[PDB]
Parts: structure tokens; C-alpha cells; sequence
């Protein structure tokens, strides 16, 4: 009965080796993939949809950009305007919403927008040079005079909550931000039903006879 | 430690102590005993699987 | 065009042209063009994760 | 590793996954309006293409 | 690049620039000499390029 033991216990080593391999190819080529996007970079891609709308002010500063991590998506978003190029934000956003699309406007509108639908994120920000302020257009005192107050407003305690209650919106379910390689439970739990209901059945049947 | 979450690491250590008394309770009350240390064998199998592939 | 108003408060993006022909005030806000995407689907295989 | 080579690969390998890829040959007629939109038009994987 | 995005990570000196790297995620761009004389006295950093 040695010939039979011997053959038994390479079987079970060769399954569990096959069992192990695929299931760690399976981890691997999905760790490997990024689960988002490149952080700001939806460069080497050019199957995702991504663009903004036509001739916005994204569009304007993206058109002047020659670098190559713009430069080749202001070509291709200009070879392409009849499909990943959209009109309206709104627009924008139901084609992210519906497909895979990659959409850039102000940071502000894109998290108001996800504040009012949890069903699309938000990677990087700040990609652009601006800044939004009053307007006038001659050389005024009356706009030093308004930059003077704007000053002394941040220099006290006020603009927070008047800038958050504009963007509060319903209450954003919590999220997580920095989760790690560890298992999740139910993609674990099910080995502990089945050892649960192994063992119940063992019991049942031992206590039967 | 970073395949298993703390709360799978609790788990596997609830599992472990219920194996145990399950044993010791059959002991002091051998199919049913083939049974119980197949099934725990194969559980030992596939947790030591996954354990394997993330860490990998 | 016309200077019928003196002021115009909205979010002005004050760029290098727009500075040239309208001489803006200090941006009263700092912000910059960010990326949109749509949120993950975890399509997760249940329970029986294995 | 076996598995993972196999995997890691695209299968399915559309567009840009042929780029990065060297293993499978590719090509069309020389000059013939194929790459000559390649040449010039930089684009990421399509540059790529070109090289 | 640098003139599109200026002033948003010019140190004045290295003696800002090299805690504006140990800070976050911030690369360098200096003579080599004084790059692997500060990796020398300073550890955690190296010349990437050559
Ligand atoms: C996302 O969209 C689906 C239908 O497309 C909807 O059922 C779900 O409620 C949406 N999620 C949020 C957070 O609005
Ligand atoms: C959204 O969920 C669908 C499930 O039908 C999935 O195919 C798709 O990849 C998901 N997209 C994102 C961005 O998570
Ligand atoms: C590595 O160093 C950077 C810069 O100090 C820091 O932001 C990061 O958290 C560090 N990571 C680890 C794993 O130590």
C-alpha cells in the first residue's frame, strides 16, 4: 500500500501546486494592471475615451501645449472631435457616466459633480495655471480695493464653511483611500462556509449513528 | 502578514480553535473523523493558497 | 467692450491673454483644470471568492 | 511563471496592446498611406507603432 | 514643460531644494559634482541619471 500512498500524496501536491500557480497569476495580472488610470497621465493608452469639451478653457490650454504628455492627446482629441470631443460639461459627464471617458475641467465643477453622483471619481488636479477672481477691465483702485478685502477675508476665519456649504451637497458615503494587498472578507469567507458546513455535517452524521 | 487583514487573521484563528474543540470534544464523546481532517486539510490547502498568490 | 460694467464677478480664469486685453484683479481663488473618470465597479466573484 | 507570461500578455490585444508587445509580427504595405500617418501625427502608442 | 508649470518647483538654492525632495515626491535637477557630494553626506539620495 506504499505504491498507492506515494501516488495519493503526489496527486494532492501537483493540484495544490496547479490550484496555487493560476490563482497567483490571478492576482498578479490583476495587481499589475492599475485599477485606476496613470495619475494625470492617460498618455500610452489611446484606448480609453478621454478628452474635454470643444473648445473650453481646458481645450484652449491644452491646444498651446507641446508637451508630449499633452501634446499627443491635443493631436488626437483634434483628429477625433467627432467622438471624444463633446460640447457641454453635462455631456461630458453622461458619456463618462455611460462609457469609459476621461473628462477635464476645473477641479471645482469635477467634485461638485461627484458630491452630486458617487458614480464618477477623481485622480489628480491642479494640471493648469489659473486662478479665479473678480474682473475689471481698466486700471481701477476699486479692484485693488476688492483684492485688499479678499485678503483680509482668508486672513480670518470665514471662507471654509461659506466655500463648503456651496459644495456639501448630500452626505458622501465613506470611501476607502488606501487599501492594501490583504484579502478582502468575503473573498475569503467562502473556504470558512464550506469548512463550517463540512464540519456540521461531520457532527450530524457522527452523532446520528 | 499582508495577504491576511487583521479581521482574516481573526478568522483563521476562530477556525483554529474551533478545529480543536470539535477534536477534542469527538475524542472524549473514524469515518466522521476522515471526514473532519479532509475537510480541514483542504481548507489548510486553499487559505495557504491565497496566502501564496498575494504575497507572490 | 462698451465698459457698461465695471466689474464682473464669476470664475474668471485669468490667463496670459485674457490678462492682456483686461487687466484682472488678484485671483480671489487658486484652482486648475483637474481629470474626470468614472468611479471602480467591483465586480467581486461572492462569497465563494476562490 | 508559466501562467503569468501567458496572461500577462493580451489575449485579446486590441489597439495599443500590440504596441508595447514584440512578440506577434505585424505590418502592412511600406509607405502605402499606413504609417505615413505614423511618421508624423506623434501619438503614444501609435508612436510607438512607428518605431 | 518647466516653463508651463515655472516657479512651481524652483528653489532658490539646493539648501530648500534637497528638504523639498526628502518632503514628497520631488526630483532634483543640479551640476553632478555637488549631486553626489550632497548623496555622500546625505544618505537616501542618488544620482538616477548618470
Ligand atoms: C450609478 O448609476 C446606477 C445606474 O446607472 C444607479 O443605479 C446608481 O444609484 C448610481 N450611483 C449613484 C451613487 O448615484
Ligand atoms: C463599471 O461596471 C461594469 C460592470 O458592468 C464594468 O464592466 C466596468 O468595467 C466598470 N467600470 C469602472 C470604471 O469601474
Ligand atoms: C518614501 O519617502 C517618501 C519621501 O519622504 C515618502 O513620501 C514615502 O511615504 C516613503 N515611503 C516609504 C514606504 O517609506
Amino acid at each position: 500500500t506504499r505504491i498507492v500512498g506515494g501516488i495519493w500524496w503526489f496527486f494532492t501536491l501537483i493540484i495544490i501546486s496547479s490550484y496555487t500557480a493560476n490563482l497567483a497569476a490571478f492576482l498578479t495580472v490583476e495587481r499589475m494592471e492599475s485599477p485606476i488610470d496613470s495619475a494625470d497621465d492617460l498618455a500610452k493608452q489611446t484606448k480609453i475615451e478621454y478628452g474635454a469639451v470643444e473648445d473650453g478653457a481646458t481645450m484652449t490650454f491644452f491646444k498651446k501645449s507641446k508637451i508630449s504628455t499633452y501634446d499627443k492627446m491635443w493631436a488626437f482629441m483634434s483628429s477625433r472631435r467627432q467622438s471624444v470631443l463633446v460640447k457641454s460639461n453635462e455631456e461630458g459627464i453622461q458619456r463618462v457616466l455611460t462609457s469609459d471617458y476621461a473628462f477635464l475641467m476645473e477641479s471645482t465643477t469635477i467634485e461638485f459633480v461627484t458630491q452630486r453622483n458617487c458614480n464618477l471619481t477623481q485622480i489628480g488636479g491642479l494640471i493648469d495655471s489659473k486662478g479665479y477672481g473678480v474682473g475689471t477691465p481698466m486700471g481701477s483702485p476699486y479692484r485693488d480695493k476688492i483684492t485688499i478685502a479678499i485678503l483680509q477675508l482668508q486672513e480670518e476665519g470665514k471662507l471654509h464653511m461659506m466655500k463648503e456649504k456651496w459644495w456639501r451637497g448630500n452626505g458622501c458615503p465613506e470611501e476607502e483611500s488606501k487599501e492594501a494587498s490583504a484579502l478582502g472578507v468575503q473573498n475569503i469567507g467562502g473556504i470558512f462556509i464550506v469548512l463550517a458546513a463540512g464540519l456540521v455535517l461531520s457532527v450530524f452524521v457522527a452523532v446520528g449513528e | 502578514l499582508n495577504p491576511l487583514s487583521p479581521d482574516i487573521w481573526m478568522y483563521i484563528l476562530l477556525a483554529y480553535l474551533g478545529v480543536s474543540c470539535v477534536l477534542f470534544v469527538i475524542a472524549r464523546f473514524a469515518l466522521s473523523t476522515r471526514i473532519v481532517g479532509g475537510i480541514w486539510w483542504f481548507f489548510t490547502l486553499i487559505i495557504i493558497s491565497s496566502y501564496t498568490a498575494n504575497l507572490a | 467692450i462698451d465698459h457698461k460694467a465695471d466689474l464682473a464677478v464669476a470664475p474668471l480664469a485669468i490667463t496670459y491673454v485674457r490678462e492682456k486685453v483686461i487687466d484682472f484683479s488678484k485671483p480671489f481663488m487658486t484652482l486648475g483644470i483637474s481629470i474626470l473618470y468614472r468611479k471602480p465597479n467591483g465586480t467581486n466573484p461572492g462569497v465563494f471568492s476562490f
